[PDB]
């Protein structure tokens, strides 16, 4: 079973730049490499075939290339239309080996969350249950890294994160982190903090909040 | 045109088998290999197998030998898979495309037309309907001259679920995230961001619709 | 191996590599399986003898520009079918042909069988490689079938005339053809006209690149000794008697194991070093070869250099059919259809003008002289092909 590795599974350019996605399989395929472009909510369509020839439709921007076993698809003037998800393929040997996958995305100015806390509802008391929810809006840089604090004991369990894609005006991310408990485990504590690490700020940004404030 | 049409979307048991369908039209069928690709989400894609429609003979993935099982049906031009057993890790998204030769000769080259995809998902949970839960900024604390509000629902198994702000004249700022599942239920929530004499003056009313269950909701959020 | 694991399995572009490699075979079989027969069939004995290596060669040569020419209109599925379909025309001709005049027409029509499907097996082979170290690789297989025929047909016509008749021959090889048809109508498609997708350079644009012209002027020069040789030898004037067997059925055995060796090995060495340092190398063992030719007193004097000559053909050959096609991409336009019409014409000008104009200076001035002219003119050509290191760019 050749692997064909795709190391970067997330790449970065900004319009109007050469990009350049890698490939590198394990055996020896003899160009027999083909390159797979899918748009976001769409099937996937063909590129480059054996791994140097370019499809009928494809535009001029799309190079193909190998350099032994590795293999590059290069984008000169990368376009809004060039953000996609691109992964590899092999057919030398009969089990088909496709690549993990580089998805594009466009670069800004670095920015930072706007950390809100929401305490649970009435609705959600009077049902038995109290949920937290932590919003964390426009921040550039995807990787951010967020903390629970219930009375400063630093919970782990019951904590559902939900992750925006890139915007489409903004080009900045989002995120949502609820924690759940029981209506009497709630009631218990006193202060509950939510607080991210994120590349914009060495201190961590942190939205605390008083049961019976 | 060339065209292989797939159902959008099936719901298995954690003991069931499951056949996915994929009907190629606009070409001679009995003449193109048909493959089938599984992408779980966040992960790379895996083949299955191949079938000739013409001579009904298929390869498999040596990992896919026992599970799915492909078959063809050339009457009414369809490609069947079927996978036994279905449990979770069995949740991906599968792929029907079909094989191109180059022209002019029978040398494959690429898959040109790829079916879209069917999202098969595997849960024991019954059809509920969602709870709607209006969070609201924190009682005082008034800061800054931007306030956010948001809506959660929580419970709903059936995925499709649609919320809207004001019947969704209001899009200013608003961000709904994606579902995630937990104990074989769904979540859910949603933001807006507005000025500071907004809505302590005007309502803003969160409306949440469910497709699989006649429910529609619409809360109001109201100051602590 | 076996036939279930064609049925199920994606084609791999190799058997197109595996059909251009068995039409060369076979047209290279065929061609010379006739050289034990020759002698019962015999102006001089010398003169017939040449008229039989220059029939094929002289209409190979004016047929290739017009399928050159002819594969871009059309596509090469369809030329690279009607080889076949002539081979095994000419095939039978050849079994059933009781004349001398027979066996000339039976020639002719094998050589243009043989053009069609040399100019497009070559130039297909270039379109769907079009890597450069896997083109030179391809290449030199598919060459490698050219020196597998020369080496197989003159032995298994041999024994198949002693022991089983006349017809034999040619009656076991015309269902090789017919199974290399078949071969071919699993893979290809002769009945769809696929025009290019693009024009390609004129045939008067191509012919005027200087690094066309050195690269071509190699194929030529390299085969012109060879060519001038083999008419003009002691096997041909003897009748079928007397241990002449023996010395029609090995006549060809060094020159051919040579050539494959050569070209299997030169295929895949000509990218380790360049093809321009096999080239330069490839034309002074050929001088220096045909030079040592003429201190031959007997016939087993020509064994040795007939092995050197060989190889160094070989390589000539395995590091220039590559070039062509990066040539022409590197600074024409990417269609190889009329591209490997000049190098054919190259390779097949040697046996046109040989049995004629080596003959008539033979008798000018004498055959180490001749000989002697031939492995200079290779020697000085050599250096030309250091203009092949780094040839310039649109
Ligand atoms: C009876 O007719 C012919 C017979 C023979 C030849 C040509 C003929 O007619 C054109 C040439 C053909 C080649 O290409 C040479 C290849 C070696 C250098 C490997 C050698 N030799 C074989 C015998």
């Amino acid at each position: 079973d050749i692997v064909m590795t795709q190391s970067q599974k997330f790449m970065s350019t900004s319009v109007g730049d050469r990009v350049s996605i890698t490939c590198k399989a394990s055996q020896n395929v003899g160009t027999d490499v083909s390159w797979y472009q899918q748009k976001p909510g769409k099937s996937p369509k063909p590129l480059i075939y054996w791994a140097s020839n370019r499809f009928t439709g494809v535009p001029d921007r799309f190079t193909g290339s190998r350099s032994g076993t590795d293999f590059t698809l290069t984008i000169s003037n990368v376009q809004s239309e060039d953000l996609a998800d691109y992964f590899c393929e092999q057919y030398s040997s009969y089990p088909l080996t496709f690549g993990a996958g580089t998805k594009l995305e466009l670069k800004r100015a670095d920015a930072a969350p706007t950390v809100s806390i929401f305490p649970p509802s009435s609705e959600q008391l009077t049902s038995g249950g109290a949920s937290v929810v932590c919003f964390l809006n426009n921040f550039y840089p995807k990787d951010i890294n967020v903390k629970w604090k219930i009375d400063g004991s630093e919970r782990q369990n019951g904590v559902l994160n939900s992750w925006t894609d890139q915007d489409s005006k903004d080009s900045t991310y989002s995120m949502s982190s609820t924690l759940t408990l029981t209506k009497d485990e709630y009631e218990r504590h006193n202060s509950y903090t939510c607080e991210a690490t994120h590349k914009t700020s060495t201190s961590p940004i942190v939205k605390s909040f008083n049961r019976n404030e | 045109e060339v065209k292989l049409q797939e159902s959008g979307a099936e719901l298995v048991k954690p003991g069931a088998s499951v056949k996915l369908s994929c009907k190629a039209s606009g070409y001679t069928f009995t003449s193109y290999w048909i493959d089938w690709v599984k992408q779980r989400p966040g992960q790379g894609l895996e083949w299955i197998g191949n079938i000739y429609p013409g001579n009904s003979s298929t390869n498999y993935n040596e990992k896919f030998k026992n599970k799915a099982t492909l078959t063809v049906d050339t009457s009414s031009s369809t490609a069947y898979m079927q996978l036994s057993s279905l449990t979770s890790d069995d949740s991906a998204v599968y792929y029907c495309a079909r094989e191109d030769y180059y022209d002019g000769t029978y040398v494959y080259y690429a898959m040109d037309f790829w079916g879209q995809g069917t999202s098969v998902t595997v849960s024991s949970a019954k059809t509920t309907a969602p709870s709607v839960y209006p969070l609201a900024p924190v009682c005082g604390d008034t800061s800054g001259s931007s306030v956010t509000l948001g809506c959660l629902v929580k419970g709903y198994f059936p995925e499709p679920v649609t919320l809207t702000w004001n019947s969704g004249s209001l899009s200013s700022g608003v961000h709904t995230f994606p579902a995630v599942l937990q104990s074989d239920l769904y979540t859910l929530s949603s933001s807006v961001t507005v000025t500071s004499s907004t809505w302590p003056s005007q309502s803003i009313t969160c409306n949440v619709a469910h497709p699989a269950s006649s429910t529609k909701v619409d809360k109001k959020i109201e100051p602590r | 191996a076996l036939v279930r694991w064609l049925q199920e399995s994606r084609r791999s572009r190799k058997l197109i590599l595996f059909i251009v490699f068995l039409a060369l075979l076979l047209d290279n079989m065929l061609l010379t399986v006739v050289v034990p027969i020759i002698p019962s069939y015999l102006l001089n004995e010398n003169v017939q003898v040449g008229l039989l290596f220059a029939s094929k060669a002289t209409v190979q040569l004016i047929t290739n520009p017009f399928i050159g020419l002819l594969t871009n209109r059309i596509g090469y599925p369809i030329p690279i079918f009607a080889g076949f379909c002539i081979m095994f025309v000419s095939t039978i001709m050849f079994a059933f042909s009781s004349s001398y005049a027979f066996l000339l027409i039976a020639r002719s029509l094998q050589g243009i069988g043989s053009s069609c499907s040399s100019v497009a097996g070559m130039g297909m082979l270039a379109s769907v490689y079009t890597d450069d170290e896997e083109r030179g690789n391809v290449m030199g297989i598919a060459l490698g079938g050219l020196a597998m025929g020369v080496l197989v047909g003159p032995p298994f016509g041999s024994v198949l005339y002693e022991f089983v008749g006349k017809t034999a021959p040619f009656l076991v090889l015309a269902a090789l053809v017919l199974l290399d048809g078949a071969i071919q109508l699993f893979v290809l498609q002769p009945s769809r006209v696929q025009p290019e997708s693009q024009k390609g350079t004129p045939l008067t644009t191509l012919l005027k690149d200087p690094y066309i012209l050195i690269a071509a002027g190699s194929i030529c020069f390299a085969n012109m000794g060879i060519a001038m040789l083999e008419p003009a030898l002691p096997i041909w004037m003897m009748e079928t008697m007397c241990s002449r067997k023996w010395q029609l059925g090995v006549a060809f055995l060094p020159a051919s194991i040579s050539y494959l060796i050569g070209t299997n090995i030169f295929g895949i060495l000509a990218h380790k070093m360049g093809r321009w340092l096999c080239a330069l190398l490839g034309m002074i063992i050929v001088g220096v070869s045909i030079l040592c030719i003429p201190f031959a007193k007997n016939i087993y004097g020509l064994i040795a250099p007939n092995f050197g000559v060989g190889f160094a053909i070989g390589m000539v050959d395995s590091s220039m059919m590559p070039i062509m096609g990066y040539l022409v991409d590197l600074r024409h336009v990417s269609v190889y259809g009329s591209v490997y019409a000049i190098a054919d014409v190259a390779f097949c000008m040697g046996y046109a003008i040989g049995p004629s104009a080596g003959g008539a200076i033979a008798k000018a001035i004498g055959f180490p002289w001749l000989m002697t002219i031939i492995g200079i003119i290779d020697i000085l050509f050599a250096p030309l092909c250091f203009f092949l290191r780094s040839p310039p760019a649109k």
